[PDB]
This record gives C-alpha cells, structure tokens and sequence, in this order.
C-alpha cells in the first residue's frame, strides 16, 4: 500500500519541519520556504509493511493547474498552522475549501494540525476554536512540534490510518 | 545611482515609454485593473498566507498567476527611485498605535525600536508592492516614507495608464519581494520616518 499524503498550510507553519521530523527524526529549521519536495519511506502500520508518500508543499507558486493535480492524487491531507499565528488557523479553511472543491469528498482523509506546540507561551490560537473547528469538519485536531517531536509521528500515522479506512472501500 | 523624477510630466513621459513596450494580454491588463481595483484583499491574503497560494479560490488565483507572469512583460531600463507611504501598522503590530506622539510627530522611542528592528535587514514583502514614480499626494501625507531603489532590468510596471483605479504613477512591483533596508531616519519635520531601502528581486519568477 501507498498512502499519499499532502502537507498544507500557510507559509510558516512547519510543514517542512513536521515532515523532515517525521521522515528523518531531525528538527530541521528555515527549510527553504519556497521549496517543495516529495518523500517516500516504508513504515509498519498496524503490523502491515506500508509506504507512506508525503508531499510537502511550498505553494507560493502553486497555480490553479498545479493544485488542483495534487489536491486530486493526494489521498489525505495534513491541514497544518501555527499555534503561534490566528492568521494561518483562519486560512485553514481555504485550503481546505479547495481540497473540497477538487476532491467533492467531504469524508476526505483529513487531520487539523496546530503546529508549534512548544511555542505554548506564544499562542495566539486556542485549543478550544481549534477544536470546535476540527469538531464542525469532522475531523481530529492534534497538536505537534516539529521542535520536540510532540505528536509527529501520530498525525501521520492517523492520517495513514484514515486513508486506509477510506481505501477499504472500495 | 538611481533615477529620481523631479516632474510629473517627465515621469508621466518615462512612464508611458515603458507601458508602450509591455505588450499585455486582454486577461493581464483585466488582472492588473482588478488589482487596482482590490490590492488590499489580494495583498491581504498573501499577506496572511506568507505568500502560499494553493488555499486561494479560482478567481483570486488565475489573477495572481496573471499578475506574476504580467511582470516578465515589464521591466525597468534603468536604476529607479520608486516611492510609496505607509501607515504605522507597517512597523509591525506592536507600532500600529504607538508610533505617533500626541503632537503627531514620531515617538523617538518608537523609531529607535523600529530602527533596531528593520535597518541594516532584508524584509520579504508578501503582497503585491504598489509605489509611485514620485512622492504623491496619496503617499505623501503618510507617516512612513519608503524610497525603494530598483535597479536596471528589475520587474517592475508602469500601470498608470491601464486603470482609472491607478495610483498617480502607478509603479507596481511582484510580490514576494526582497529589499534591504539601508537607512531610517526622521523628516525634519519630525513627522515622519524616511527609509531607503534597495529592492532585491522576487522569488515569483515563472518561466
Ligand atoms: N518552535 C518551533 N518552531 C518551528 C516548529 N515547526 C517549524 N518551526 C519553525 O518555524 C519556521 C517555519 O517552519 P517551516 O517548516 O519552514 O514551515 P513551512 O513554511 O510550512 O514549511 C522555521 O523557522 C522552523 O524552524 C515547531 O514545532 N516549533
Ligand atoms: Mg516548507
């Protein structure tokens, strides 16, 4: 199995860095905001060999055309802001309009993920908005960071297992 | 040593020079009036998305994609001043009612703060930079003054003539751009902060 999976947010919000974490165990600062790559690696997921492909997004440059072919292949999505920045909580829903508008699956595999967790003493967002947001969109709200490793490996591995629920059916 | 018109008639000329080459597209030149039109909202958004497109709805992102691409189609012959004013909040949120003293002047605490936190430093501007071949009367009045030097062959469009919408010598430059603040310092009137800043380019280049 394949599970492809696509990182989004807004620039800033560590993307990069959640997936350079959960891909190497590193915690990569000021990856090239710009810079878009594609990973792959096999993982053991519930007792089953499986590769788990992410795609980390820049999205500066990311024309209609070039979206909507990646919100289409992607099969699940990591939905991430910054704890620390309302702005990028509040573009959530853009994004996710988006995969919505191209996908028309509302039961598309989809984790809210309020990154920056260690930054705690900065936060500009509450759990709670978050939540209830996640809550209204059906859909699990965790918390990570990229810096301690909080919850890395589960937003993936989460997000693998909804993709493969939804594969299940067919 | 960068270009500095002293006339609008001269600028206006200079202008139209550049425009007469560009060349645009019926959907770049309806993308670049549309700006003029809603710069706030497009530049609020890339503002708000550090510069990250993907989440933004068919019609904003086709007059982006339009906008970014315009730009290959307008470029500066020559090292250029170009010019905008700013409002407090460009500072930074900490600034937006803490720059002016009561008197309207600048609070020297407040610009030694602002200096400390940009002179001698790049800032990436996310949005769309509308500036002015000349320091117009709707930048003018502005408590910061921002003298942009633009070198030779940089992207950059004279847009005056494309939309009534226009500022007075529209210059508009690609978003996600660069530049690197080289001095700050107070009008003698006390009124305002003047920055010289060289801009850098932009990381918006399609082919
Ligand atoms: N403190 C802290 N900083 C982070 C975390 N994740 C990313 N960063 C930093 O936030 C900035 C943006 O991260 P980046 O991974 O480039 O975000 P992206 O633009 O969404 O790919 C960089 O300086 C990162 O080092 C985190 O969990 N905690
Ligand atoms: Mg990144």
């Amino acid at each position: 199995a394949l599970h492809k999976v696509i990182m989004v947010g807004s620039g800033g919000v560590g993307k990069s860095a959640l997936t350079l974490q959960f891909m190497y165990d590193e915690f990569v600062e000021d990856y090239e905001p710009t810079k878009a790559d594609s990973y792959r690696k096999k993982v053991v997921l519930d007792g089953e060999e499986v590769q788990i492909d992410i795609l980390d997004t820049a999205g500066q440059e990311d024309y209609a055309a070039i979206r909507d072919n990646y919100f289409r292949s992607g099969e699940g999505f990591l939905c991430v802001f910054s704890i620390t920045e309302m702005e990028s909580f509040a573009a959530t829903a853009d994004f996710r309009e988006q995969i919505l508008r191209v996908k028309e699956d509302e039961n598309v595999p989809f984790l809210l993920v309020g990154n920056k967790s260690d930054l705690e003493d900065k936060r500009q967002v509450s759990v709670e908005e978050a939540k209830n947001r996640a809550e209204q969109w059906n859909v699990n709200y965790v918390e990570t960071s990229a810096k301690t490793r909080a919850n890395v490996d589960k937003v993936f591995f989460d997000l693998m297992r909804e993709i493969r629920a939804r594969k299940m059916e067919d | 040593t960068y270009q500095e018109f002293t006339n609008i008639d001269q600028a206006k000329a200079w202008g139209n020079a550049q425009y007469k080459k560009y060349g645009l597209s019926k959907s770049e030149k309806e993308a670049i009036v549309s700006y003029t039109k809603s710069a706030s909202e497009i530049n609020g958004k890339l503002r708000q998305n550090k510069g990250v497109i993907n989440g933004f709805p068919s019609n904003l992102i086709k007059q982006v994609e339009l906008l970014d691409k315009s730009f290959n189609k307008m470029k500066t012959p020559e090292n250029i001043m170009l010019f905008r004013g700013d409002d407090p909040a460009y500072l930074g949120t900490e600034f937006q009612n803490t720059l002016l003293n009561s008197n309207g002047t600048i609070n020297k605490t407040a610009f030694e703060k602002a200096k400390a936190k940009f002179l001698n430093k790049d800032r990436l501007e996310y949005g769309y930079i509308s500036t002015s071949l000349m320091n117009v009367s709707q930048f003018a009045g502005r408590p910061i003054i921002t003298k942009f030097k633009v070198a030779k062959g940089s992207k950059a469009g004279y847009i005056d003539p494309i939309s009534a919408f226009a500022g007075q010598l529209e210059m508009l430059l690609p978003r996600h751009s660069t530049y690197h603040i080289d001095d700050m310092r107070l009008s003698s009137d006390g009124k305002q902060i003047i920055i010289t800043a060289t801009m850098m380019g932009t990381a918006i280049n399609p082919k």
